[PDB]
RNA sequence: CUUGAGUCUCGUAGAGGGGGGUAGAAUUCCAGGUGUAGCGGUGAAAUGCGUAGAGAUCUGGAGGAAUACCGGUGGCGAAGGCGGCCCCCUGGACGAAGACUGACGCUCAGGUGCGAAAGCGUGGGGAGCAAACAGGAUUAGAUACCCUGGUAGUCCACGCCGUAAACGAUGUCGACUUGGAGGUUGUGCCCUUGAGGCGUGGCUUCCGGAGCUAACGCGUUAAGUCGACCGCCUGGGGAGUACGGCCGCAAGGUUAAAACUCAAAUGAAUUGACGGGGGC
């Protein structure tokens, strides 16, 4: 609801389903989620997590795709992981974590 | 007085919370770094950048035993907890390896219920 | 007596009774009808994960047609006994007599 | 459940001749040794219902050649009845 | 993809620790035949097979034990 | 009479059941060691908690609880259901092949059982969890949600209890009728032969023809065609209630009215509006 709120309890629950639950990772790393922006009513959620692959977005578009192409499925997962009747559309971003 | 020379730390990449600590080689922890413990606190003390710049807390432990070799270990998803290991290759001291060795159980412990909005 | 293959370890230390115990053991083949149908030991062997802090462990095996009970005191025994550090025992569809993984590579 | 020797064993009196398997004799003598066999996994594990629920299927089995025998012949009813020692 | 067939072994012998490693990751969880195509029931074999094989100690729970 | 039914022999898979073992993580605790200034909590604090040295790390132990990966439409089951390894006990399924029995059948009121979780009973047991209750964070209904605790309960054994949206919201059995793609597990053949080619069983899935359906759809695992038996309903509200019985120790369930009241209740789809939404 509160999205200010929503979001850290949201960030747990990303990091935990995109540790341990990947069979495509072009990334092949532990990326971090630097942050989330859910809007009002958590319709759309802004995911801006980190790539461990070297910061290069040579290996870091490999993963942002793979984060974007299995994200139905992912949906799922944290669809049925908070009980939320809003599933959060998913998009990736890289981010200037280092500048 | 006593060098070790090959360095092994120890971080709780918590969420919330983000602390290191220096260790023996020999396992005997000695020294430790707490972000929450510069006074960083709430959002504060979780910020990746309050983790990044632990490093000199760690660091000046290190410094009194003079160790150099890097094998420290990682326990819990941190936020940005890969820009803290840049942090830590950006000191320069020289990097073994890392360990991504978040404890994982065979859901043996009864987990509690998660808050709700 | 029906079919079993069986593996266990002695602590590496106690060897000292581990090549006589296996035939002591098998007084209970031998003496009540056991055919045994094979036995392999492979000697101490580096566990891969340590087991009660202990590390190249006596590795030994048994291919047997044994009675429902002889196993039983067999294996209370291992239960019983502390030379021996773990202990296995596995029903058979039929006996096995060929080179084990084990042996094989010899 | 059973040993195929044990089978072998009540086929031989019990049936004509060893290929004489269906013979309603033949049939309950068979699952009334079986039944005896559930009956001493019961007496320690009460708690195995699910064992408990075939047992049913068979005593209401020979229940059911019983009738169809003694309404077929009661001469070996009447001699298979003690002949089983079962309904004394 | 038919290759525990070609190896021919329907009933397949757990001590065969070289077969077991290769389906055994650095971890030690079990890779799944989505990747390795093997059968189901030698899929099946193989994970109680593992398990016996792990408290045997023939195969790590996991290394950092 | 033998195809229905069923037995024998040959297998064959399976988190089927019951029992007894046992492993490894994890968590808590406890032990130490080294090592501290915190710690954890929030949106922030509070709350918690630390120099007794906590927090962290190893080393150790104790306890209880559950069994990651594998693992999924994948099986097992009448269903509820079944998920670490071993052994003991034990149910059912299925294939193949042949024989034996010979209609030995189906349904089932009444019947007797079976039975998710919480709950009741006794005694157990006590990790972790968590109603109740408890400390901090409050007024649109804050009575709060959040954090901090936390008993029962949560486990065992034996008992009761007998209901769940126990749901395929689809009774049981049998027969008949277009497809295709799967899965699974049998097994025959024919290739050396994996693979491959012919098969042929079982079970399962997704489309989908006809057909059927208010529509939705269903669709050889029919809501198509049929058969046999059982079960049930007859506008909605009152109401699964008063009360009576029965059961239960209770809790309570089961059984089931009527009074009065109304012009609809209501299903599927369809077309739009809006919005506390977002794409272009
Ligand atoms: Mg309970
Ligand atoms: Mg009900
Ligand atoms: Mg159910």
């Amino acid at each position: 609801g509160r999205p200010q709120r929503v979001a850290q309890e949201m960030q747990k629950e990303i990091a935990l389903i995109l540790q341990r639950e990947i069979k495509d990772p072009r990334l092949g790393m532990m990326t971090t989620v630097s942050g989330v922006e859910m809007s009002r009513d958590l319709a759309y959620a802004k995911v801006y997590v980190t790539f461990l692959n070297d910061k290069d977005e040579d290996a870091v578009k490999a993963g942002i795709k793979a984060l974007q192409e299995a994200s139905g499925f992912i949906r799922s997962l944290l669809g049925k992981a908070m009980r939320l009747r809003i599933v959060p559309e998913l998009t990736f971003f890289y981010d200037n974590s280092l500048v | 007085r006593k060098q070790v020379s090959d360095g092994v730390a120890h971080i709780h990449a918590s969420f919330n919370n983000t602390i290191v600590t220096i260790t023996d080689r020999q396992g005997n922890a000695l020294g430790w770094a707490t972000a929450g413990g510069s006074g960083f606190r709430g959002s504060r003390k979780s910020t990746p950048f309050a983790a990044q710049v632990a490093a000199e807390r760690c660091a000046d432990a290190v410094k009194e035993y003079g160790i150099k070799n890097l094998e420290v270990m990682v326990k819990g998803p941190g936020p940005g907890r890969e820009s803290t290991i840049r942090a830590l290759n950006a000191a320069g001291f020289r990097i073994t390896n890392i360990t991504d060795v978040t404890p994982i159980p065979h859901n043996g412990c009864r987990p509690p219920k998660k808050r709700r909005v | 007596m029906r079919h079993y293959e069986i593996v266990f370890m002695v602590h590496p230390d106690q060897s000292e009774q581990v090549p006589g115990m296996i035939e002591r053991y098998t007084a209970a083949i031998t003496g009540a009808e056991g055919k045994i149908h094979r036995l392999e030991d492979w000697g101490r062997r580096q566990l891969a994960y340590p087991i009660n802090k202990l590390h190249k462990a006596h590795y030994v095996l048994m291919n047997v047609e044994a009675p429902q009970e002889v196993i039983d005191e067999l294996e209370t025994t291992f239960r019983f006994n502390d030379a021996v550090i773990r202990s296995m025992v596995m029903r058979t569809k039929h006996a096995v007599t060929e080179a084990s993984p084990m042996v094989k590579a010899k | 459940s059973l040993s195929t020797e044990a089978t072998a064993k009540i086929v031989s009196e019990f049936g004509r001749d060893a290929n004489d398997t269906g013979s309603t004799e033949v049939q309950v003598a068979l699952l009334t040794a079986q039944i005896n066999h559930l009956q001493g996994h019961f007496a320690e594990h009460k708690k195995d219902h699910h064992s408990r629920r075939g047992l049913l299927r068979m005593v209401s089995q020979r229940r059911k050649l019983l009738d169809y025998l003694k309404r077929k012949d009661v001469a070996r009813y009447t001699q298979l009845i003690e002949r089983l020692g079962l309904r004394r | 993809f038919c290759r525990f067939t070609a190896e021919g072994v329907q009933e397949i012998d757990y001590k065969d620790i070289a077969t077991l490693k290769n389906y055994i990751t650095e971890s030690g969880k079990i890779v799944p035949s989505r990747i390795t195509g093997t059968r189901a029931k030698y899929q099946r074999q193989l994970a109680r097979a593992i398990k016996r094989a792990r408290y045997l100690s023939l195969l790590p729970y996991t290394d950092r034990h």
